[PDB]
């Protein structure tokens, strides 16, 4: 008997300034939804949208391809959700792609000891981009943080590793094991969550 | 020497998006937090009418040197807003010191880009006409208004241009330096 609540888009996100995707929430305290509608248009055209990719972002999503996606344009969108007693429309979001840019973590972490000849050893880190980040044309720069812990340990280190994609560590404890994992920026925009950890052993002779 | 020059332009560019956005940021937080200002910053960029990539595969498309010149357009074309902005809020009795230190750099740090694109355009594009056409802002009245939320909002609507324009110099010039020092093999 009742219709929906208000529903509310709560977050939006591209993973590499090309595509992004949006999700909404269904307000509590109303009917059930049977539907919901999510249109949007841009600044600087009268034209209205709909949301043109309601699958890929799995449930209560809307996904703008590349075709859908552009940098340095206010996006003003709304979700309406509706069932056969009504309907309830969100407010208005206002959203720049420039402003979301979150990548994914970064790939293939791997760490290694070395020790040559007379010259300090050390822990030699690498890593891979995540996919579909376009860093060879410049289009996107990424930032990269390394953090390192043993068992136990109260706090990470942390190692700033800038755009490199392999790190060198000198001043490691003799005998101990540590969890090391790395998480990725855009020059402009949100830390990446951090990659599953690798774990390395450090010999006692170091 | 192109690659000195490149990874200076870029240093400079990277800084100024960088203090854009945090100045934005702190007068938002400050003034406009609990307000309509977003709906009343739609389409008010005075390098709005100019034809710049939007996306990836637009950008790929231009030419270099016509590339360049955009950004020295944008470029050319805030040094009016900025000096106005600084002008303006320098001589107020109680001005926001963290939001002018900010304005200050930003305008002596774009004066400087702006030196370092004219020497990579003389350095990759030696005979160019030397052509000055870029859009102009005439905002200035409405800095000037005595109405409170006229006027919080016409400076609101200049910092969210300037976040904007700032990133794109930014990610143009990115783009730029890989195509022209690495051959897109950045
Ligand atoms: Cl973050
Ligand atoms: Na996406
Ligand atoms: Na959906
Ligand atoms: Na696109």
């Amino acid at each position: 008997m009742l219709p929906p609540g208000k529903p509310e888009i709560f977050k939006c996100r591209s993973p590499n300034k090309e595509t992004f995707t949006c999700w909404w929430r269904p307000g509590t305290d109303g009917g059930l939804p049977t539907n919901y509608s999510l249109t949007y248009h841009r600044e600087g055209e009268t034209l209205m949208h709909e949301c043109p990719d309601y699958i890929t972002g799995g449930p209560n999503s809307c996904h703008f391809g590349k075709q859908y996606t552009s940098m340095w344009r206010t996006y003003i969108m709304m979700v309406n959700a509706t069932n056969q007693m009504g309907s309830s429309f969100s407010d208005e979001l206002y959203v720049d792609v420039t402003y979301i840019v979150q990548p994914d973590p970064p790939l293939e972490l791997a760490v290694e000891v070395k020790q040559p000849e007379d010259r300090k050893p050390y822990l030699w880190i690498k890593w891979s981009p995540p996919t579909l980040i376009d860093l060879k044309t410049g289009w996107f720069t990424l930032l990269y943080e390394i953090r390192l812990k043993p068992e136990k340990a109260a706090e990470w280190e942390i190692h700033f590793a800038g755009q490199q994609t392999e790190f060198k560590i000198l001043s490691l404890h003799p005998g101990q094991k540590y969890l090391v994992q790395v998480r990725c920026k855009p020059d402009h925009g949100y830390w990446s969550a951090w990659s599953p950890a690798t774990f390395i052993q450090i010999p006692s002779d170091f | 020497m192109l690659r000195d020059l490149f990874d200076r332009a870029v240093v400079l560019s990277h800084y100024i998006a960088n203090l854009s956005s945090e100045m934005f940021s702190e007068f938002d937080k400050r003034y406009t937090h609990g307000r309509g200002f977003i709906t009343k910053a739609i389409n008010s960029c005075h390098t709005s009418s100019l034809a710049t990539p939007e996306d990836k595969e637009q950008a790929q498309q231009m030419n270099q040197k016509d590339f360049l010149s955009l950004i020295v357009s944008i470029l050319r074309s805030w040094n009016e807003p900025l000096y106005h902005l600084v002008t303006e809020v320098r001589g107020m009795q109680e001005a926001p010191e963290a939001i002018l230190s900010k304005a200050v750099e930003i305008e002596e740090q774009t004066k400087r880009l702006l030196e370092r694109m004219e020497l990579i355009v003389s350095q990759v594009h030696p005979e160019t006409k030397e052509n000055e056409i870029y859009p102009v802002w005439s905002g200035l009245p409405s800095l000037q208004m005595a109405d409170e939320e006229s006027r919080l909002s016409a400076y609101y609507n200049l910092l969210h241009c300037l976040r904007r324009d700032s990133h794109k110099i930014d990610n143009y010039l990115k783009l730029l330096k890989c195509r022209i020092i690495h051959n897109n093999n950045c």
